[PDB]
């Protein structure tokens, strides 16, 4: 809880040193404002409370300086909470490392003293494979390419797969696209591609 | 040598060295941007003293919590030990700590890429931290890694939003 | 600051209460905050990746921003540039960053290092490698551009992003201006700093602004007047540097913390969203 | 869910007109997560499986726009077993009548 605990403490800190401050005496013969009063007619009294007054609207605008410049962290804190809570709990984050690490799914906020917390339920991948890979397959002559994903081989065949979980996938004209023929194409890799109708009219 | 000093009514503290600031005949001192005195003309031997600060630094304790150890290290901030086990960091004179070659993980900063921690009969090391494990991306032109699974984090996310309604009276 | 070197003075300012303490406070708060901006910006990525000896992208050429074993800090050439390009004794300090600026490059390398060898990949899981040439055919497909218009182009892009770079070289070299937000941080920085020792030379009514011009002219039942007039004015001074250097620093803070969001979304990422990484 | 703005200034500020598509007359349905045909479960490839409550329809999400469940519509994986909640239905083959034909 080290944010919430530390917005809090500094809180308490600042009240408690706006406090104490009432106890420092400013160069006034003493800070206890009834006992300048019941020792001193006004004549006298008036340059030991105006060095209070002084002193203490001093040390009141520094604590309401530093209030103002802190509520605007807490603002723009909070600014960034309501995003969370529009982006992430009400929707879903798209904005890398925005809503925890990994992909974001959701968030549950949970309400805690003078915050939120958000618990940023996050996919994140763990267990990888190596693979050959190419930028595109030729076929006979054309380039194909993934539509969503990607192409690998173990080794001795080819598929195309999701980018973000290993899922071999037979290569086929569903899930590639041509494009232009295999020249241009720095990288290409031979392959074939399947014909996903031909058997059916053959059948 | 740091002195207290008085050149005609001019006090001061500071280490006195000779100079290459050429005063012409008339000039008696020269300022800093401060206004304080930067150099001097001594009245009884005409030649020019630089006057530089007695060396001055905030003294960092470092500490592992008492919920831990008493054992404490210092860095005295910027000066060097020759001034002051004792080891040197661009940060300053670092003093009770231990520096080690190993490079850990950042316990307690200290500064200039020092770090402080309590470890092995222990003590308090300092290191240059790691900036975590260094990898090689196995890296090729045909080359690629893809995830066979995944773990569900639910990693946890604490924002400030209020802070505590405070008022005050002022008059009161 | 204030009181320097000075028992006579010292005392003083335990009248004027917690003040120093709380001054001390907010700028150690301001220098703890930078280490946590840079370490928030730079520090995403939890292993200091690093690049493969042979450099074959498909035909991209980020020998320019990548490191050389040459240098005696490992910056690359255009960090080389940024650090050519942008540019004290009275109780003020600087104390060091915790990242030595070769934490710095080694950090951007890492950053950068993933960038080139594992796409957005290094921000989510471990770092996967995967060919540049593919990579950037998934950021075509990321703004809606089919992808076979990289590879159908990829001499083209990639003669296109190395002459894009060499003109970052000569904007970089020639024109000085180019830094104005860094410089002007550092100037706001340098000129606050000089403004705060300027005003050690302001009398505020007293009879020197030289403390110990008061204290060998003077016995503490007068002085004590004169210097409470010191004391205030440079403390007002003092509280008035602080003051804008805690706006300041939530200045830049908002920009670290912007910056952390183009590091997370842009490099870590692309961005989706219209004109935030560059035009275009 | 946005669309578009236009800005128009007013004294030291900005006004946007923030178009947004907001759906606003609902109807329920019985859904599933996936359709068991021939062992194979269909999964919708954008949209949600939903039935009125005796013919099956795959719908885009945001607006009911009933269209007829086909291999089109749909991508299979796997096999019924694992997956908790699917519901049988039958699956168009849109060549299967050409084919014939
Ligand atoms: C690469 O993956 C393919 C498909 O999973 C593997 O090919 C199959 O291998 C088994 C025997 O181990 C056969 O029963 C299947 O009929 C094969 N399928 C095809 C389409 O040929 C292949 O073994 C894997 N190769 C390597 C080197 O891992
Ligand atoms: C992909 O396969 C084709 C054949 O299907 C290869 O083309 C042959 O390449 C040799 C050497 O250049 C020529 O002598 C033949 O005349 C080519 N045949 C045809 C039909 O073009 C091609 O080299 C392979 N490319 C890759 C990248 O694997
Ligand atoms: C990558 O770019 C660098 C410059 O950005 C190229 O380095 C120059 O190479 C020529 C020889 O081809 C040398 O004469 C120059 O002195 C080099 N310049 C510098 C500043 O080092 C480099 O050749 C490029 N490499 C590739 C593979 O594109
Ligand atoms: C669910 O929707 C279907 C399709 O709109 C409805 O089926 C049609 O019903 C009308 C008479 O109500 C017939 O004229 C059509 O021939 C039917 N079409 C088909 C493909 O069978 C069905 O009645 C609706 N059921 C409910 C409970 O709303
Ligand atoms: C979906 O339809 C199949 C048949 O087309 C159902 O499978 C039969 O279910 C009964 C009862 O469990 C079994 O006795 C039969 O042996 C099953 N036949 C086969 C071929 O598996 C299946 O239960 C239906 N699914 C649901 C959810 O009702
Ligand atoms: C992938 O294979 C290479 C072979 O050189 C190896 O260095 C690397 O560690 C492997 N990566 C994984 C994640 O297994
Ligand atoms: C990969 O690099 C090697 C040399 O490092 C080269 O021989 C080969 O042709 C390249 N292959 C691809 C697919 O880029
Ligand atoms: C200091 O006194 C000596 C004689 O004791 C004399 O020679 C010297 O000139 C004096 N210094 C100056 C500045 O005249
Ligand atoms: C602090 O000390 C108590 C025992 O006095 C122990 O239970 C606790 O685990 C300690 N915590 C840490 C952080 O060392
Ligand atoms: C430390 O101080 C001594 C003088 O005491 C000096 O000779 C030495 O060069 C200094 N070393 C460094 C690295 O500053
Ligand atoms: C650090 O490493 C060197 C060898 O490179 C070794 O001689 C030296 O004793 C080590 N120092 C410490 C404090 O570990
Ligand atoms: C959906 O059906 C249930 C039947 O109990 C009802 O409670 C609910 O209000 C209905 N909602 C709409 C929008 O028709
Ligand atoms: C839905 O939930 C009920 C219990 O709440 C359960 O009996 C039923 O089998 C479930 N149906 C499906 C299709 O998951």
């Amino acid at each position: 809880l080290g944010k919430l605990q530390d917005v809090v403490n500094q809180n308490a800190q600042a009240l408690n040193t706006l406090v104490k401050q009432l106890s420092s005496n400013f160069g006034a013969i003493s800070s206890v404002l009834n006992d300048i009063l019941s020792r001193l007619d006004p004549p006298e009294a008036e340059v030991q409370i105006d060095r209070l007054i002084t002193g203490r609207l001093q040390s009141l605008q520094t604590y309401v300086t530093q209030q103002l410049i802190r509520a605007a962290e807490i603002r723009a804190s909070a600014n960034l909470a309501a995003t969370k809570m529009s982006e992430c709990v009400l929707g879903q984050s798209k904005r890398v490392d925005f809503c925890g690490k990994g992909y974001h799914l959701m968030s549950f906020p949970q309400s805690a003293p003078h915050g939120v917390v958000f618990l940023h339920v996050t996919y994140v991948p763990a267990q990888e494979k190596n693979f050959t890979t190419a930028p595109a397959i030729c076929h006979d002559g054309k380039a194909h390419f993934p539509r969503e994903g990607v192409f690998v081989s173990n080794g001795t065949h080819w598929f195309v797969t999701q980018r973000n979980f290993y899922e071999p996938q037979i290569i086929t004209t569903d899930n590639t696209f041509v494009s232009g023929n295999c020249d241009v194409v720095i990288g290409i890799v031979n392959n074939t591609v399947y014909d996903p109708l031909q058997p059916e009219l053959d059948s | 040598k740091c002195v207290n000093f008085n050149f005609n009514g001019l006090t001061g503290t500071g280490v006195l060295t000779e100079s290459n600031k050429k005063f012409l005949p008339f000039q008696q001192f020269g300022r800093d941007i401060a206004d304080t005195t930067d150099a001097v003309r001594d009245p009884q031997t005409l030649e020019i003293l630089d006057i530089t600060p007695c060396s001055f630094g905030g003294v960092s304790v470092i500490t592992p919590g008492t919920n831990t150890s008493n054992q404490v290290a210092v860095l005295y901030q910027d000066v060097n030990c020759t001034e002051v086990n004792v080891f040197q960091t661009r940060a300053g004179c670092l003093i009770g700590a231990e520096h080690v070659n190993n490079s850990y993980e950042c316990d307690i900063p200290i500064g200039a890429g020092i770090c402080a921690s309590y470890q092995t009969s222990q003590s308090i090391i300092a290191y240059t931290m790691s900036l975590g494990a260094e990898n090689s991306v196995a890296y090729s032109n045909n080359s690629i890694a893809i995830p066979t699974n995944f773990t569900i984090s639910v990693t946890t996310e604490i924002l400030p939003v209020s802070m505590t309604k405070t008022s005050v009276d002022c008059t009161m | 600051y204030i009181c320097g070197d000075s028992t006579e003075c010292s005392n003083l300012l335990l009248q004027y209460g917690s003040f120093c303490t709380q001054l001390n406070r907010a700028l150690t708060g301001i220098a703890v905050e930078q280490d946590k901006n840079t370490q928030e910006v730079f520090a995403q990525v939890k292993q200091i990746y690093k690049t493969p000896p042979i450099k074959d992208f498909g035909g991209f050429n980020f020998s320019q921003i990548l490191p050389d074993p040459s240098k005696p800090s490992k910056r690359s050439f255009i960090e080389d540039l940024l650090f050519n390009k942008v540019t004290k004794f009275n109780g003020l300090t600087v104390l060091p960053p915790l990242l030595t600026d070769e934490m710095i490059a080694q950090y951007t390398s890492a950053l950068l290092a993933g960038t080139i060898t594992s796409g957005w990949t290094f921000g989510a899981g471990a770092a996967l490698q995967i060919p540049f040439a593919m990579q950037m055919a998934y950021r075509f497909n990321g703004i809606g551009v089919t992808q076979n218009v990289l590879y159908e182009n990829q001499k083209l892009i990639a003669n296109q992003f190395n002459s894009a770079i060499g003109k970052i070289q000569d904007s970089l070299s020639s024109t000085a201006s180019a830094l104005g937000k860094l410089q002007d941080v550092v100037n706001q920085n340098a000129q606050a700093l000089n403004t705060l020792v300027k005003q050690l030379s302001s009398n505020f009514g007293a009879i020197s602004s030289v403390l110990n011009d008061i204290l060998s002219r003077l016995d503490p039942p007068e002085a004590e007047v004169q210097i409470d007039r010191l004391i205030t004015g440079r403390l007002q001074s003092l509280q008035t540097y602080v003051t804008q250097q805690l706006i300041r620093a939530a200045e830049i803070r908002a920009s670290a913390n912007l910056a952390a969001t183009k590091m997370s979304e842009c490099v870590l990422g692309q961005s989706k969203r219209v004109d935030f990484c560059g035009k275009g």
